[PDB]
């Protein structure tokens, strides 16, 4: 008949069917009398494909036909199992792998202590010195698992092995397997931050296609959509649009607005609009425009703000967009008497209603004809006029009238018209409301018509007067007011620049941030040398923040200095000291804006020019002797000199006339020879031994290196001096 | 190509030894994971009020 031998030989070849090979054996089986003695052959020259454990197809072919042909006293496929289970810690890494995949295969075609052995054996190859053993065993635990029993050992060790397992695949592995329980789901949710693009890639399609939208979190829906949709790779990008977020809408019955009601849209609603215009640009505009019946008043948030990401988006697809938007828009008139009659429905706490108010605000800006412009800012000024209207919306009307107006004096006086409008009747948000307006009539006004004379009126009568306010929302927009004052005029800034300053010190800590924004800007349009022909110390102010207990205070002082050295208009070998000390000072580990800041800027700074590079030369032993000299009480004695050397002869390299790194040698040698036994002795060597010396400076440096080895009683840093003195000599 | 003739002794290969799995010390989500700031230069040279 067939024998074992014989098929598997056969099923050794490419182009040779299997499922004939099946019958042909299957019946040698069957006709064979004590089936044992099958079984005993069966097993045997199975072996000689268990023991290889490189992927050549032949061995492969005769697995999946052992296999097929096994699931298609007890045997065979039990006579099977118990050899697999008796093998599975064999020496050989090929038999421990083919086991696994064996076991794996056979769990998987077919229709006792087997089970429990197989779980068993396989939840030990979870932990097998071999990756691919490790997921063979995976593979194999998968069809054992069990959700509904709390603290099941394979969703156990599928928990550890996603997060924990050194090697990719063998997570991404664990990752298709893990069934999606609610301990689980954290950990699934969780490999769309690994650092394997395969894995992130994958979690979006396990999370779309094995867990419901309902077993996920608002918050998580949320993570998932924004995560995805801005991940380094256009893989995971598609990955997550394709399967979870179409996945997401077909839950919805592909109808967008029920799908942004899951999202809470009130207030991430910077990521439903990338959400938004990622589905709207795979839609046709018949279909968009759609779920918009002219508007309807009766509204909800997710409505509002469709409507109104719709229409700003239908203005950008040009000339097709048109004809869509138009069907959805009134002409820019008809649409302020419709603005107005939803800002009058405002005094349970329905900040739900100021959130939609601000979407109808925004629509503004895709409207439009000078007839119409008039009664748009005729309707946006009396709501600004109107009180009882909420602050929050001021800002966005403000802008949105403002930017119509095409002129920067008309739009000061359409401006004066309203702040002496509510200016008449008398409390402090009456105050705040004129403000708001005066500030983002500042910030969109150029420079060129600064300080128009019926400006002078509003910075004597509103702007000064307000930085004097009992009331400290007052002064905060005071002062900001008055930076963007001082922006438009010189001989303005220079009167009022003493101003500022006091306000830094004495005033309110949310004013001082306001008030240090104001003068930097001031500082970094004007210089610092016109405002000392007043305040001689203006230096000395900002830079004492730097030790402020305050992170904005720091990180607003730091920044500050830092923009001022980069444009040239500071060179101050103390303050950039001051600047490095700070970086590395611990009490700024949770300044995540300040460390970012810097970790930039001293790169980008040093190598822009010798003249920046000589900034940190000269500050190279003042900054390693500050720290020398802490007391242990300070956090600076807790920083390593060693990092800060290596950092600052790094950013004095000449590959980024002697050469700044020859300057420093001398500098290192002349201090070395001051006291050649000091504590930071070692620190000085290693900076000397780094250091990118120019050929001619040999002759000169070797006599203050034979100097230097005759004080230098480390033996450790003379072994080193010696090995400098060789390379001199070559 | 599998000869499937010749007599060999797997012994070799499914014989028992030390030691397979890795070991009782041997990590964390931290290396597998990606840590979540941006500054670009260009607000180095940029305004607060504008």
């Amino acid at each position: 008949l067939l024998s074992i031998k014989e098929a598997f030989r056969l099923a050794q070849q490419p182009h040779q069917n299997q499922a004939k090979l099946v019958v042909a054996l299957s019946r040698t089986y069957r006709t064979m009398d004590d089936k044992t003695v099958f079984h005993e052959e069966f097993i045997h020259y199975l072996k000689y494909v268990m023991v290889v454990y490189k992927r050549e197809p032949a061995v492969e072919r005769v697995i999946e036909f052992a296999a097929k042909f096994v699931t298609s006293d007890g045997g065979l496929l039990n006579y099977l199992f118990t050899f697999l289970l008796k093998s599975h810690e064999a020496n050989s890494n090929a038999v421990r792998f083919r086991v696994c995949l064996l076991i794996n295969k056979l769990l998987g075609s077919m229709p006792d202590d087997v089970f429990d052995k197989i779980n068993k054996a396989m939840l030990i190859r979870l932990k097998d010195k071999i990756p691919n053993v490790r997921i063979q065993a995976v593979l194999a635990l998968s069809r054992l698992q069990d959700p509904k029993d709390d603290e099941c050992p394979v969703v156990n060790a599928y928990a550890t092995l996603i997060e924990n397992d050194s090697n990719p695949e063998v997570r991404r592995a664990v990752l298709s397997c893990i069934a999606p329980s609610a301990k689980t789901l954290p950990k699934i949710v969780g490999r769309t931050k690994d650092v394997k693009e395969a894995v992130r890639k994958l979690a979006y399609q396990v999370l779309a296609e094995k867990v419901h939208m309902r077993a996920m979190s608002i918050a998580q829906r949320v993570m998932l959509l924004q995560q995805g949709l801005n991940d380094r790779s256009d893989a995971v990008k598609q990955a997550m649009q394709k399967h979870l977020l179409q996945g997401w809408l077909r839950f919805s019955e592909g109808n967008i607005l029920e799908l942004l009601h899951r999202l809470d849209v009130e207030n991430s609603s910077e990521v439903a609009v990338s959400v938004l215009n990622a589905l709207f640009s795979i839609t046709p505009l018949s279909e968009l425009v759609g779920l918009c019946k002219i508007p309807v008043e009766t509204l909800t948030p997710e409505i509002a703000l469709y409507w109104c990401a719709l229409c700003e988006y239908l203005k950008s697809k040009g000339d097709e967009g048109e004809e869509f938007l138009e069907q959805i828009l009134p002409e820019p008139v008809v649409y302020a008497d419709y603005l107005l009659s939803y800002i009058q429905s405002i005094p349970g706490n329905l900040m739900t209603k100021e959130f939609i108010g601000q979407q109808l605000i925004l629509i503004i800006k895709s409207l439009d004809e000078e007839g119409g412009r008039k009664k748009l800012l005729a309707v946006l000024q009396e709501i600004l006029i109107l009180p009882t209207i909420p602050i929050s919306l001021v800002s966005f009307l403000v802008e949105r009238l403002l930017h119509i107006i095409i002129d920067d004096n008309k739009r000061t006086q359409i401006v004066t018209e309203i702040i002496s409008e509510i200016r008449a009747p008398i409390v402090a948000e009456t105050l705040q409301k004129c403000l708001i307006l005066c500030y983002e009539l500042l910030k969109q006004m150029s420079i060129s018509t600064g300080l128009s004379a019926t400006m002078n009126g509003i910075i004597e009568s509103l702007i000064l007067p307000g930085i004097i306010s009992i009331h400290p929302v007052v002064r905060n927009l005071a002062v900001l007011c008055l930076g963007c004052c001082g922006l438009q005029n010189q001989d303005f800034a220079r009167k009022h620049f003493v101003l500022l300053l006091q306000v830094l010190q004495i005033d309110d800590v949310t004013i001082k941030i306001s008030a240090l924004k104001a003068i930097f800007d001031q500082l970094m349009t004007f210089g610092i040398e016109p405002f000392k022909t007043t305040a001689k110390n203006v230096l000395k102010l900002l830079s004492d923040f730097l030790d402020s207990e305050v992170s904005e205070l720091r990180t607003g002082a730091a920044e500050g200095l830092a923009k001022l050295m980069f444009s040239g208009l500071l060179v101050s070998s103390r303050i950039l000291s001051r600047l490095i000390l700070l970086w590395y000072n611990p009490v700024t580990e949770e300044d995540v804006q300040l460390r970012h800041c810097l970790g930039v800027f001293f790169p980008v700074f040093a190598y822009a020019s010798r003249t920046n590079q000589e900034c940190f030369e000269e500050a190279f032993l003042p900054t390693l002797q500050t720290l020398a000299n802490a007391p242990a009480s300070s956090p600076l004695a807790e920083i390593d000199i060693t990092n800060v050397a290596e950092l600052l002869v790094d950013l004095t390299r000449p590959s980024g006339a002697l050469t700044v790194h020859d300057n420093l040698a001398m500098k290192i040698c002349n201090e070395i020879l001051t006291s050649p036994c000091s504590p930071e002795i070692r620190v000085y060597t290693k900076a000397l031994s780094s250091l990118e010396l120019s050929s001619h400076l040999a002759k000169d440096l070797l006599v203050l290196l034979n100097e230097i080895l005759e004080q230098v009683k480390d033996r450790t840093c003379l072994r080193a001096l010696e090995k400098i003195k060789i390379q001199l000599e070559k | 190509e599998i000869d499937f003739e010749d007599d060999i002794d797997f012994d070799v290969y499914f014989r028992k030894t030390k030691a397979a799995t890795i070991l009782t010390k041997s990590q964390n989500w931290r290396a597998t994971t990606l840590p979540t700031f941006n500054y670009n230069v260009d607000t180095l040279v940029q305004l607060h009020l504008k």
